[PDB]
């Protein structure tokens, strides 16, 4: 049961302001196809979120 | 890193991927077209052209990308907001050491109007040497 | 072999994927291996299989 995790994990990416909608759905769609890397994917979704912030 | 360290206007696309996107573009380029990364990465390049862009130019671009091929010209640009500025703008494909074209380099260098003379060749000059920093740059990826 | 062209020639990942992977080599150079890692366990994941 990484359901939890996995709904919770696509809930705060889809919240993230600075991704694209195309960025979005690469990551949610990869979560609910293999959520047992919900952590992992999460995490690069962040690190990714950072990069394309405002300067 | 090295990439970032590039102090010129330019993007990387990738023809592999459907309609050639932007996959990387520097911090100087996007200020001086005044988009965010947000809003073009995924975007082909075409986006910076409107009316007054010479279409017979825009077909040059077209089959040098075909051809896989390196072209340099000069054309009309358009900010975000809507300003005009002349792009002194040259391409080149990164390969792998078969010759397979991994990605295509675009730099460019804003101007007022159309260059030519001893003008034109340091602006060449310039944004040549950029995209060779940038091909050595990112060879790995 | 180039990061880029393992990710290309990865069969069951999506073009969005595709896209996002190449996007994030790019952004951070120093984590391809993780990102490579992951591409790679997903491609697993999403084969027919
Ligand atoms: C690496 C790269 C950078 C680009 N940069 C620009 C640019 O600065 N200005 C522009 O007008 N087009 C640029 N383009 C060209 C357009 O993306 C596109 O290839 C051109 O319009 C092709 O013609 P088409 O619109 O008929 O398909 C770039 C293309 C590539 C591959």
């Amino acid at each position: 049961k990484f359901n939890k995790e996995k709904t919770r994990a696509g809930a705060e990416i889809h919240s993230l302001p600075n991704l694209n909608v195309e960025q979005k759905f690469a990551f949610i769609v990869s979560l609910f196809d293999d959520p047992s890397q919900s952590a992992n994917l999460l995490a690069e979704a962040k690190k990714l979120n950072d990069a394309q912030a405002p300067k | 890193t090295t990439l970032e360290r590039i102090e010129k206007n330019f993007v990387i696309t990738d023809p592999r991927l459907p309609d050639n996107p932007i996959i990387f573009a520097s911090d100087s380029f996007l200020q001086l077209t005044e988009y965010s990364r947000e809003e073009i990465l995924g975007r082909n390049a075409r986006f910076l052209q409107g009316p007054e862009t010479d279409r017979a130019t825009v077909r040059k671009i077209r089959d040098a990308i075909d051809n896989q091929t390196e072209v340099t010209v000069q054309l009309i640009n358009y900010t975000k907001s809507g300003k005009k500025f002349w792009n002194l703008f040259h391409l080149q494909p990164m390969r792998d050491q078969k010759g397979d074209v991994q990605y295509f380099i675009g730099v460019q260098l804003d101007g007022t109007e159309h260059v030519r003379d001893a003008a034109e060749r340091e602006g060449v000059m310039l944004i040549k040497k950029t995209a060779e920093n940038i091909d050595e740059a990112a060879k790995e990826l």
